[PDB]
């Protein structure tokens, strides 16, 4: 029997990515999508778990996509601001406003050396 | 649907709709300036089971873009969703905008159900191969393998299967430039989608409703102040005597007996003069075959009251002048040895012709009195067997309301 085709903005393919990269992705507008890293970077991430890293291209202006990437430390801007949320080990978030064309650290590279948590990627 | 982009205006009769923030969106097109045509389960709370999908508001906050093919420009029309009329039977709603867009057309409706190995275009904002939300919207093709009851199944040519997103979006067929809506895509196997794989291409779609949307577009043409031009007359060769009249647009809408509504001077008065089989509206203005009146003509080469139908020797008109005489016309004859006339009335088949006195008592002549009361004072331009526009200007049948509310 087939399914309805109704759009409820759950990243397609989220399934295959959590068995593959180790990411898991949930809700977003539909404007960020996961991609290879060769050339093409636009927001990337680095963290110590899954498959190391992975890249997100911006199809449009506001974006964002609510994924989960465990333990990150890293991040890289490309032509855009960059807003991120992460949360501590003890459920408290923060946002930290990155500057485009830069590169910034999280908790476990940052001020508080915590094992952080994202939670939130938006696109300005 | 997986195709080429497009940004004609061919397909600009297509909408876009979302519903909340983030909660879910779908698909749809006009069917006319404040009407849009969806699926149901795109209201639903569950879309595999569109039947507590209600008639009224939209439970969350719905918004629709019409016309806006290339969602990075401002080009389009965008309005909100007040009211939703749900299909009794299928998964199909049409929505009621609180504005309307007078610079895009709807599209035609088709008269019958295409038949397997026709081949149909879809279009729609859904997800592409490669997509989760595409820019532009997409035109893909299809064919039919099946008709159901109530339904077509197709399936794609060469890929290009029906995916998500398109829920509500429709199917259409065209002809010499003339696009008609076939069906509303519900449901597919979601092939060649980005972010997901399986082989199959088919889908199915609920089928297009002609008379759905007319009796739910035009279903407030009357029920409010309308005119005394009123008049009977079968216009739509049924065998039964049909309800014509005229709203404050100044045009003359024709009511079906089953009243049901149609498609499409001081006194008004029908009824089959010539004999033709389809019923007429001092001008005569044929009936033709498609309930659609003719250019009129004199019917002779402004001293009278009043003037109704008559039948004579199986045809005719009666006039009430202004001297109290009521004289019939073919060649004339005189109705009454003298001048006794008195509201006049059309005719019908009480066993006869039916009047109104001033003191509120009706009858008919062969006069016998034809109703208990004596509640007629305030009736005007009664038309017939069965047979008052009422103080409410709401047309009664002697008094059962035929018309809605």
């Amino acid at each position: 029997e087939m399914p309805q085709a109704v759009e409820d903005f759950s990243y397609p393919g989220a399934a295959k990515i959590q068995a593959e990269t180790g990411a898991i992705l949930k809700r977003g507008n539909g404007h960020m999508l996961m991609t290879s890293c060769d050339g093409s970077e636009d927001i990337q991430v680095m963290s110590r778990t899954g498959q190391k890293d992975f890249c997100f291209n911006v199809m449009a202006k506001p974006a964002y996509l609510t994924l989960e990437v465990p333990q990150a430390y890293g991040i890289w801007t490309s032509a855009d601001p960059v807003k991120t949320t992460i949360k501590d080990t003890d459920g408290t978030a923060t946002v930290i406003n990155a500057p485009a064309n830069d590169f910034t650290g999280y908790g476990e590279a940052g001020s508080t050396g915590e094992p952080t948590t994202l939670i939130e990627l938006r696109v300005a | 649907t997986v195709g080429d982009p497009t940004t004609d205006a061919k397909l600009d009769f297509t909408a876009r709709l979302t519903i909340g923030t983030d909660y879910r969106s779908c698909s749809g097109a006009l069917v006319d300036t404040q009407w849009v045509l969806t699926a149901a389960s795109c209201f639903a709370d569950d879309p595999n089971q569109p039947d507590t999908v209600a008639a009224g508001k939209p439970a969350q906050l719905t918004r629709a873009t019409v016309g806006r093919a290339d969602s990075n420009i401002a080009n389009g029309y965008v309005r909100e969703v007040v009211e939703l009329v749900p299909h009794p039977e299928r998964d199909m709603v049409l929505a009621r905008l609180d504005k309307a867009i007078p610079d895009i057309a709807p599209v035609r409706l088709a008269s019958d159900a295409p038949t397997a190995g026709t081949p149909l275009t879809a279009v729609g904002f859904g997800r592409t191969k490669d997509e989760w939300v595409p820019i532009q919207r997409h035109q893909g093709a299809f064919t039919v393998t099946s008709v159901t009851a109530g339904a077509v199944n197709v399936t794609g040519q060469g890929g290009d299967a029906i995916c998500a997103g398109d829920t509500g979006g429709p199917l259409l067929q065209d002809k010499n430039g003339t696009l008609h809506l076939v069906g509303v895509n519900n449901r597919s196997m979601q092939g060649g989608c980005y972010g997901s794989e399986t082989t199959s291409t088919d889908a199915i779609a609920a089928m297009s409703d002609a008379d759905f949307v007319t009796q739910t577009v035009n279903r407030d043409l009357g029920t409010g102040n309308l005119s005394d031009l009123v008049a009977s007359a079968d216009f739509n060769s049924d065998g039964r005597t049909d309800v014509a009249a005229v709203l404050e647009d100044g045009s003359l809408h024709a009511f079906y007996a089953k009243l049901e509504y149609g498609r499409e001077m001081v006194q008004i008065i029908g009824g089959d003069f010539n004999s033709d089989g389809n019923g007429d509206i001092l001008n005569l203005y044929t009936g033709t075959a498609t309930g659609i009146l003719n250019k009129s003509k004199p019917m002779w080469h402004k001293t009278i009251k009043q003037v109704t139908r008559f039948k004579f020797n199986g045809r005719g008109l009666v006039a009430q002048w202004g001297d109290g005489n009521l004289y019939g016309y073919y060649t004339k004859v005189k109705m009454w040895p003298d001048a006794t006339w008195t509201r006049l009335t059309g005719t019908a088949d009480i066993n006869d012709l039916t009047a109104v006195r001033d003191d509120g008592s009706l009858n008919w002549y062969a006069a016998r009195k034809l109703w208990p009361d004596n509640t007629w004072t305030p009736m005007k331009r009664i038309i017939g067997g069965d047979i008052a526009v009422g103080g409410q200007s709401t047309l009664l049948l002697y008094g059962i309301a035929m018309r809605p509310a």
